[PDB]
RNA sequence: UUUGGCACCUCGAUGUCGGCUCAUCGCAUCCUGGGGCUGUAGUCGGUCCCAAGGGUUGGGCUGUUCGCCCAUUAAAGCGGUACGCGAGCUGGGUUCAGAACGUCGUGAGACAGUUCGGUCCCUAUCCGUCGUGGGCGUAGGAAAUUUGAGAGGAGCUGUCCUUAGUACGAGAGGACCGGGAUGGACAUACCUCUGGUGUACCAGUUGUCGUGCCAACGGCAUAGCUGGGUAGCUAUGUGUGGACGGGAUAAGUGCUGAAAGCAUCUAAGCAUGAAGCCCCCCUCAAGAUGAGAUUUCCCAACUUCGGUUAUAAGAUCCCUCAAAGAUGAUGAGGUUAAUAGGUUCGAGGUGGAAGCAUGGUGACAUGUGGAGCUGACGAAUACUAAUCGAUCGAAGACUUAAU
RNA sequence: UAAGGAACUCGGCAAAAUGACCCCGUAACUUCGGGAGAAGGGGUGCUCUUUAGGGUUAACGCCCAGAAGAGCCGCAGUGAA
């Protein structure tokens, strides 16, 4: 085979427990920080900016505001360093990428659920 | 893809008028590449009108110009009606091709490796 | 950016050795036709 | 992308409200830098009072670029503005009521001082 | 030691240990067979000859090269074997181990070795100089006329000529290149491929002459 | 490598300082190393010597040649080359014609004392250089793989820690010391990742013309504008690299000698030691006219197998193409065929098609429906075309010794 | 065109950015004329309501609005020039 070979390998590495979502969604994300001492978990909460092509390359991004400070975190999908994921919410979007939100703060940056 | 050393708008317009006239005649004489690249186009138009759906009708009216063949017995119809009423049936069984092409000799003014194109 | 000396004819002809023109194929028509280039429409005394 | 002649905001309470840069130390020919690094700079819009006054020369430290980084995990982090923090030739700051988020990649920079001083870190 | 050939398919990313990301390159080595076994008394050097990939046998009206020719077949037959398509030699290895007719397999390697990959470049075309070489270019305003071209080409009337080794423009092309000291991720044996840390020279479906480093 | 002196070539033209781009050679060496020295305990500074291989910032202020300063850096060298290079760039300054000021001049005008402004031509013939082909030749002909005579390229530093705060030390400073971890810069290979690009992909949207009106489409308006974006090309994005290790070494420093009856870092030894030389690794390389070496395949039927028809191994013409590509060369294929296209599917991308139906006074919304579309990408399918066919293509020379 | 934003340069040359219309506010200095479009702010899409007009008015109607509200949609409403 010249065409199915790659996927035939990398299926060994992929993960399956994960849900399906899309942009518009508000998410909670449990992640396995290994400090020098232990394998402490923490959570990030955010907003589905994007995700691009499939496989291991399926890889996505979330937005947050810390202190009025827009922060963006961008992760693989099938990495092991996620413990868990939650769909906290949906939203009625009409794009596939949400780059048009890095400019705005507040009720300007408001979302309808679903 | 190929450009024809011509601009995009001129190019698109040329191709669509080409395929129009082609549909009128069922074969024509021109150069090589212009035929090479109206080839795939009109193959796809056939792939559309093989279906007769109104959606495809609409999608084709994009490309087909607004033309009138006077068919025999003082009978008239357009390229569209022709396509959806006469030609779909013909290759209704076939799974590609739909055309063929005929190398010929240079022209006088140029080294124009000219070609006839026709239907199959 | 112009000639300093003249072009000797020997040197000219030397240069334009490869300035030539090669030929056409010009087979017969065993398929159908008279003597005419291979695998081709009647160009001269031909059918295929 | 951070080079000299670049405007940095600050995120401490030493007395500076905004700075821009001169340098990026390290090696000869070094042009640029991102988070985890030490520079110099000079303030251009200072806070009335405070320690640090307009026109003064200073070292500092990088935090939270907009051209954020990516780590050995193959994970990425960005921000929506740059920022800096000032130090005291010891990896010790001056202002001590730090604002806003900060990264994690400076534990190795032995600014754990500052991380403990900080809000949420990531 | 432990040479092998294959070709290049693509690159992906892998979550190795520690959740560590690695971009990686895939290699389809296959039907790699010994065809000759040179020597020092016979051929002046102790070495082997290897073919990668079989192809069609002798035929008629063979215009392309999927089909072999008579002497090709005669080489393919002196060992019990078929018509190859790519063939090379190796010296690094010890030959006393090997034996003609073998099918040196992808499983000869493990994950975690040191290798020197040797393939070719893509090759790009005819290229200006700031592309072929790292020549940082000239102004584009303040009333200038020296944008991408080079300027100087040598010295003055003294030595009134132009040295060689100048870095003029030319063709920016496929050429031999041997990286070193990469390493190996996992040694498949069903599709019989290999995964290697990083990138390699050459475009897809090309060719690669893998072997072991030493350092 | 200053100021000059001589006026030999050049005034039927040797036509411009600086700066830009690009260099390249020296060493009378800035970093780098090594030693010896120190008023050096190690470091300090300093002194000498060995050493040129490489490397040897970015800004502010004067056109200023220069120079000063702010930050750094391991250092931020001195020089040569028509005061390196303008048929490669600028012209900021000159020197041009306008003009002003100051001074001098009876004045016309001058100074330089300044000031503002003020036109930089050339289709590359030869050599040369970078790449690319064509021709022919290597005592039989072809295909493929190769040795490599030589040639080119590569050697920069910095840092945390372990040994070791140990030696030195008067502690401070702090080693040489092996490692890994390292970082920078530099050169490389690639687009999996981040991002850009994306003009035949998707959507939205204004004006305006036609399709009678309606919408729907289409045209034109920088691709009409905006958002996104596949393939590929990409870096600011990814991964690599540098180091050694051997000798031969040098300054040297240790050694042992004799002449100079002694001794005294070979004068005949022993050593060691430099980014020095070589090896060391990468690349090109039998036009290496000396033409190499191995393996396989072909071998005039006629026939001094000369020489024709032939012919074979083998090539070429032509044709579908692109991992290649100015061209041509390279490569993949040429019907016993998946080379391209089409068709089908898929991927991926975009973002919920139309038509229905419902809701809604309306704009609009919901479902039908991750819908509908989809260029380069992937598979499959011979539906289309690469079919007929032509041309070339050897006949193993002599000498001698073996045989 | 990322990110930085005149570090380029003799010199921000060039290129960039602004611009229409409506509203609000506009300093110093002045030969009182002006400066001044100073600066600096804000706003414009689409539907329904009229309450109410410019009335298009015969008059609510004709469109523009009296121009005030309520709503619809988009990243974006002198969406172009």
């Amino acid at each position: 085979t010249n065409h199915k070979l790659i996927e035939a390998v990398t299926k060994s590495q992929l993960r399956t427990d994960l849900p399906s979502f899309r942009p518009g969604d508000t998410l909670r994300v449990h992640v396995r920080i290994i400090e020098g001492t232990r394998e402490r978990i923490q959570v990030f909460e955010g907003v589905v900016i994007k995700r691009r092509g499939g496989g291991v390359s399926e890889t996505f991004t979330v937005r947050k505001i810390s202190s009025g400070v827009g922060v963006e975190r961008t992760f693989p999908l099938h990495t092991p360093k996620i413990e868990k994921i939650e769909v906290k919410r949906r939203g009625k979007v009409r794009r596939a990428k949400l780059y048009y939100l890095r400019s705005l703060r507040g009720k300007a940056a408001r979302i309808q659920e679903i | 893809y190929r450009k024809l050393g011509r601009t995009s708008d001129q190019r698109k317009a040329m191709l669509r008028d080409l395929a129009t006239s082609l549909i009128i005649s069922e074969r024509i004489e021109t150069t090589e590449a212009r035929a090479k690249e109206v080839r795939s186009v009109v193959e796809k138009l056939i792939t559309l009108g093989k279906k007769g759906d109104l959606a495809s009708r609409r999608n084709a009216a994009k490309t087909l110009r607004n033309v009138e063949i006077l068919n025999e017995d003082e009978t008239t119809q357009t390229a569209l009606q022709k396509l959806f009423g006469e030609i779909a049936e013909r290759y209704t069984e076939r799974q590609g091709g739909y055309t063929r092409i005929l190398k010929q000799g240079p022209r006088r003014g140029d080294g124009a490796e000219s070609v006839i194109i026709e239907l199959v | 950016a112009v000639p300093k000396r003249r072009t000797s004819k020997t040197r000219k002809n030397k240069r334009r050795t490869h300035f030539k023109i090669s030929v056409p194929g010009m087979t017969e028509c065993p398929n159908c036709g008279e003597y005419k280039l291979s695998h081709r429409v009647c160009k001269n005394c031909g059918s295929y | 992308m951070i080079q000299q002649e670049t405007r940095l905001k600050v995120a401490d309470n030493s007395g500076a409200r905004e700075v821009l840069t001169i340098k990026v130390l390290g090696g000869s020919g070094r042009k640029t830098a991102n988070i985890g690094d030490v520079i110099v700079c000079t303030v251009k819009n200072a806070t009335p009072g405070g320690v640090v006054k307009k026109g003064d020369v200073v070292k500092a430290v990088i935090v939270r670029t907009k051209s954020g980084v990516r780590r050995n995990d193959g994970s990425y982090i960005k921000f929506d503005e740059n920022a800096c923090v000032i130090i005291r030739d010891d990896k010790g700051p001056r202002g001590t009521r730090i604002f806003g988020p900060v990264a994690r990649e400076l534990r190795e920079g032995n600014f754990m001082k500052i991380v403990s001083l900080a809000p949420e870190v990531l | 030691t432990k040479g092998i050939l294959g070709r290049k398919i693509g690159m992906t990313q892998v979550f190795g240990e520690n959740g560590e990301l690695i971009p990686v390159t895939v290699v389809e080595a296959k039907e790699n067979v010994v065809l000759q076994k040179k020597t020092v008394e016979v051929d002046g050097y102790n070495a082997i000859q290897v073919g990668f990939e079989d192809k069609k046998a002798y035929k008629k009206d063979a215009k392309s090269n999927k089909y072999a020719n008579k002497p090709a077949e005669g080489h393919a037959k002196k060992a019990d074997a078929a018509p190859k398509r790519f063939i090379r030699e190796f010296r690094n290895v010890d030959v006393d181990a090997y034996e003609v007719g073998q099918e040196v397999s992808v499983d000869t390697f493990v994950a975690g070795d040191v290798i020197d990959v040797t393939g070719v470049s893509k090759g790009k075309g005819f290229q200006g100089a700031i592309k072929r070489h790292g020549q940082s270019r000239g102004p584009m305003s303040h009333g200038s006329h020296f944008h991408r071209a080079p300027g100087s080409v040598g010295m003055a009337s003294d030595a009134s000529r132009v040295f060689k080794g100048q870095k003029m423009p030319g063709r920016m092309g496929g050429n031999t290149v041997t990286v070193q000291n990469l390493e190996v991720v996992q040694v498949d044996t069903e599709n019989k491929v290999i995964l290697v840390k990083g990138n390699v020279p050459g475009p897809k479906k090309g060719l690669v002459e893998i072997r072991t480093s030493i350092k």
